């Protein structure tokens, strides 16, 4: 069915501080097996959420405030169950990073759970080879590129067998060939595992290849669900501190001269297959 | 930007905390005696060490280079002990004698063989190794009132963070640097408070990832040290004999000889 | 008036295991033009940034810039009126800065210039305005800021004495949107305001909807110094030589493949826009 | 608990880090070297306060140790020493204003109390008068140095490090 949902809350750091810091009531909701954008300008509350669903933060109102990630409703106690279901990639891999090799980073977690070495080994290989690591695993993180640094983190993650892969900015900055293979090597993962990809991002261009996104601003939702019907808010979407794809800013300025506008639409092959039609 | 280890491609190098405590013995062989004979069997076992490697020497004048100033002004000084001493005439008190200046050849090999094995060490390891090598140095003390946990966590995540702190701060100084900050130059005062835009961005850098990689952990599963489990695991392979052989050895007929 | 004359550049020398961070670069640059800067990681254009402002020399050839001129001899004498007029914010600027407020910190950089007091606080005014944030924060403490306003009074102290050649390494890097449009205005506005843009960033989309110059970077090597177009083009040159199209150039030569051939040239979408009337033209 | 734990340890762990850095370089003139590792020092002490500044300086010899020199080893005691440089750090600095009596005195006994002694106690190991006539011999760095370290850690410490601890 549905994998994590969050009821009504709202949260503050560090600790309730002055002005209010919050999320908002949310009102939020993801499915099972299904990759998920989440979108909204800095400071939008973006990296709470994933803590929040984490189980390192916690809500301020814990009596309305029902988080469940597959049938666990956070709140105090459970906390480390809830936190075997989920895994995080965070952005900047250098400060994330712990352990001497590569082989020895992505095998952290999997010394957290007290699992033998004998097991460790095979897992830790299998990890590093999944995410294409596979002869630099007896590398240093210093000798890395960040983009493969966050390879690295990916099989750390990977070899304790989440369900829900959270990527926080992980591709921020790297490469255009680097950012371009992250995001197509969790892809690839997904499909094996059946997981689920919890995508936060501040590129558009590969939020629109999301199974459902949803936008939150300055502290909650307005807008949510596919792609699709949610891009086409136009101008109030410019406003509200975000942009449009290229796509949709290729249907606009098509528009502008007055061309033609059928619509959603969203793909590659898609259009250029629709681009021999209206050729015709 | 790393030092030293000239390890490259020769035989030996290995099992480090087997290695550590021998120089770790060493030290302690040398700290304890004597007149004669002893100072001559374990300066000769030193020596055996060193070229026992294989190493090129010139790298044993690298740590012994500041100190040499050190060396012969004690070991000149020590004869010179106003009477003091011994046994000779030539000439006054307050001056050379034969038994005088021996003990100034002593505080010369006992320098020197202690910038041996300190650099034998130092050397023909790796620092991930020796991190391991003395970890083994305390895992004996630990139901006394220390949690290894943490002395040995921290330990870990310093090493890994040394040189990313060192990059980050050349970092700073170059983006200051270009920003107009003209550094050390000035005097005294100023030469110094221009110290500070170095050191609070590198300060406030260390939060960032103190944060980052805590928050980074803990959601990785990291409830404390207690109930783990290791990857990395050190192994005694048959050349383990080898320095208890050296250990073992030299330091019965070492201490025959000592009285 | 950047000239580089047969300079390279090579990493710990006089020392085993000396790396090159540049080889053999020669070139010229457009004074008061955009200039990209491009290639893949490790390409050694990060070097080439304090090359200019002097931080390191040349280890052979002559840079002349800002009127300067810059030998593998060059001392550290002068260099303090050289970065005055040339000047670099790093990839993360957000961590360049300190003491006790905004204001102060900007014009720490003219200050150590010789900007009067007066001087320098009129003239620190006068870049966090232009950075458009904000009336009330610009006399706060630097600290408690966020990673937009982090990095913006950083790019504002390094603004704020008007250097007349200026070169950021990604200063957008990790920006939102709603910033680089904006961050990436103020850039194309002080160009033809009259000042020379060095600017180096992966992003594609902006390095052809704005840069004039583009000169790509390989093992230390250079390749190719063009405007975004003759280096663009060929599709497959750009695999050899790792390097990527921009998002327009992607879809066009797509649709062009199997389709039809506009007259482009694609760069920035408003010439798309051009390109795909002339489609049924 | 014991006390401080993860978020506080992690710190604890990229505060002797810099010490080990710091240790390296000296600034320094053409008058005087004066070496800055002692930054470092000071830092343990009125953040972590005086028993894990101990537990500081002990590490940060070890750590040391591996990726340099130790001019020496190993010794163990340098290490010893190395450690109660920041301990008395931590006395008068630890939940401790900021103020000119704690801090110059705390200046002065580090040089002359574990400076001196410890390293008029270490290459010792022989007997001890030879030893303090070579350090006798070296004095005079402890005569200028401590008093433009008072002048530096009040430049530190009051500097803006202590007034941006918070926050954060
Ligand atoms: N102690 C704190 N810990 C975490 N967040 C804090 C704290 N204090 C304030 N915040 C706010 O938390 C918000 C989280 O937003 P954030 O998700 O960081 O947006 P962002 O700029 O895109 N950075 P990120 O998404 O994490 O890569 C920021 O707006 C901060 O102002
Ligand atoms: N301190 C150093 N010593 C030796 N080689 C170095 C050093 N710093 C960098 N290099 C080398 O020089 C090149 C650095 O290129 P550089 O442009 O700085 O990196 P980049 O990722 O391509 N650009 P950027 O992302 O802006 O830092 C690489 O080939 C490095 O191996």
């Amino acid at each position: 069915g549905s994998d994590n949902i969050i009821s009504f809350d709202h949260v503050t750091f560090t600790y309730p501080d002055s002005p209010r810091p919050a999320l908002s009531d949310l009102s939020f909701a993801i499915e099972r097996g299904s990759w998920t954008a989440l979108i909204g300008h800095n400071g939008s509350g973006k990296s709470t959420v994933s803590k929040l669903i984490n189980g390192l933060l916690a809500p301020d109102d814990l009596d309305k405030s029902s988080i469940t990630v597959d049938g666990v409703k956070l709140g105090a106690d459970t906390v480390w169950e809830v936190r075997e279901k989920v895994g995080i990639v965070f952005q900047n891999p250098d400060n994330q990073f712990v352990g001497a090799t590569v082989s020895d980073d992505v095998a952290f977690g999997l010394e957290n759970r007290a699992v033998p070495r004998p097991e460790m080994l095979k897992i830790v290989a299998q990890a590093v080879a999944d995410v294409g690591m596979a002869d630099y695993a007896d590398s240093e993180p210093s000798n890395l590129s960040g983009g493969q640094k966050q390879r690295v983190a990916i099989a750390g993650i990977l070899a304790v067998k989440p369900q829900v892969i959270i990527l926080d900015e992980s591709t921020s900055m790297l490469d255009p060939e680097g950012k371009e293979q992250i995001l197509d090597l969790v892809r690839k993962i997904k499909e094996d595992n059946n997981l689920t990809v919890i995508s936060i991002t501040h590129d558009l261009e590969e939020a629109a290849g999301a199974d459902q996104v949803l936008v939150l601003d300055d502290g909650q939702l307005l807008d949510q669900g596919k792609p699709e019907e949610i891009f086409p808010k136009v101008e109030m979407l410019k406003r509200i501190g975000l942009d449009i794809p290229f796509v949709y800013r290729l249907k606009q300025l098509l528009k502008e001269r007055g061309i033609v506008l059928p619509d959603e639409i969203d793909d590659d092959e898609k259009l250029v297959q629709s681009l021999w039609q209206l050729n015709s | 930007i790393g030092r030293y280890l000239p390890g490259t491609t020769f035989v030996y190098r290995v099992d480090p905390r087997a290695k550590l405590l021998t120089t770790f013995y060493f030290i302690i062989m040398i700290f304890l005696a004597n007149n004669w004979v002893s100072y001559l069997v374990i300066s000769i076992f030193g020596l055996a060490y060193v070229f026992a490697t294989g190493l090129k020497a010139r790298v044993f004048w690298d740590g012994v280079k500041p100190m040499i100033w050190m060396i012969v002004f004690t070991s000149l000084l020590q004869t010179f002990f106003m009477a003091g001493g011994k046994v000779y005439w030539h000439w006054w008190i307050f001056t050379l004698s034969s038994e005088g200046l021996i003990n100034g050849l002593y505080v010369f090999i006992r320098f020197a063989m202690i910038i041996l094995v300190s650099t034998v060490m130092t050397v023909t390891t790796k620092p991930l190794e020796i991190a391991d090598a003395m970890e083994w140095m305390l895992t004996p003390l630990k139901l006394f009132k220390v949690n290894v946990g943490m002395i040995s966590l921290v330990i870990s995540i310093a090493l890994r963070f040394v040189p990313t702190l060192f990059d980050q701060t050349v970092k700073i100084m170059n983006a200051q640097r270009s920003r107009g900050a003209d550094f050390n130059d000035g005097g005294l005062v100023k030469r110094a408070k221009s110290v500070v835009p170095m050191l609070v961005p590198l300060f406030i850098d260390s939060l960032e990832v103190a944060l980052d990689l805590s928050t980074a952990m803990e959601s990785r599963g990291y409830k404390g040290s207690e109930g783990r489990t290791r990857y990395r695991i050190l192994e005694w392979s048959k050349v383990d004999l080898i320095p208890v052989a050296y250990c073992l050895l030299l330091t019965i007929l070492m201490i025959t000889t000592r009285k | 008036a950047i000239k580089f004359e047969n300079v390279s550049y090579v990493y710990s020398p006089g020392s085993p295991l000396e790396a090159i961070g540049l080889d053999q670069l020669n070139f010229s640059l457009e004074e008061g033009k955009f200039i990209a800067l491009v290639g893949h990681t490790g390409s050694g254009k990060s070097t080439l940034m304090q090359h200019f402002n002097a931080l390191l020399k040349p280890t052979s050839g002559k840079i002349e810039i800002a009127g300067y001129t810059i030998t593998p001899e060059t001392g550290n004498k002068g260099l303090k009126d050289l970065r005055r007029k040339v000047s670099l914010a790093f990839q993360f600027s957000e961590a360049q800065l300190f003491e006790n407020t905004v204001l102060k910190d900007v014009e720490y950089g003219p200050r150590n210039f010789g900007f009067s007091e007066d001087e320098a606080r009129e003239a620190a005014l006068k870049w966090l305005k232009k950075v458009g944030l904000k009336d009330d924060l610009i006399e706060h403490s630097p600290f408690d800021l966020s990673g937009g306003q982090m990095r913006r009074v950083a790019l504002a102290g390094v603004l704020a004495y008007e250097p007349e050649i200026i070169c950021l390494d990604e200063p957008a890097a990790g920006l939102d949107p709603m910033g680089r449009l904006e961050m990436m205005q103020l850039f194309k506005d002080y160009q033809a305001a009259g000042h020379t843009v060095i600017l180096v960033t992966h992003n594609m989309d902006d390095v052809a909807d704005y840069a004039d110059d583009v000169l790509a970077l390989e093992h230390g090597r250079l390749i190719k110094h063009a405007s975004p177009k003759e280096v663009f083009k060929d599709s497959e040159w750009l695999q050899k030589h790792h390097l990527a199209e921009p998002r327009s150039a992607r879809f066009a030569a797509k649709l062009e493949a199997a389709g039809l051939k506009l007259p482009g040239q694609p760069l920035t979408m408003p010439e798309l826009a051009d390109a795909i009337k002339q489609s049924l033209k | 608990s014991s006390k401080l734990e993860l978020r506080e340890l992690v710190l604890l762990a990229m505060v002797i880090a810099i010490k080990v850095i710091l240790g390296q370089f000296k600034v320094g003139n053409a008058t005087l070297q004066v070496g800055l590792g002692f930054i470092g020092s000071v830092m343990l002490g009125y953040l972590f306060g005086p028993w894990w500044g101990f537990a500081g300086g002990a590490l940060s010899d070890l750590v040391s140790s591996v990726i340099f020199g130790n001019l020496g080893g190993f010794f163990i005691g340098f290490t010893l020493t190395a450690a109660l440089g920041p301990m008395i750090y931590g006395f008068f600095l630890y939940k401790q204003p900021i103020q000119i009596w704690r801090v110059i005195a705390s200046v002065i006994c580090v040089t002359v109390i574990c400076n001196i002694g410890l390293n008029t106690l270490w290459v010792s190991m022989m007997y001890g008068i030879n030893f303090m006539v070579a350090l006798s011999s070296r004095i005079l760095k402890e005569m200028i140095t401590p008093w433009i370290q008072m002048v530096a850690v009040w430049f530190i410490l009051e500097g803006l490090s202590r007034v941006k601890l918070s926050r954060k």
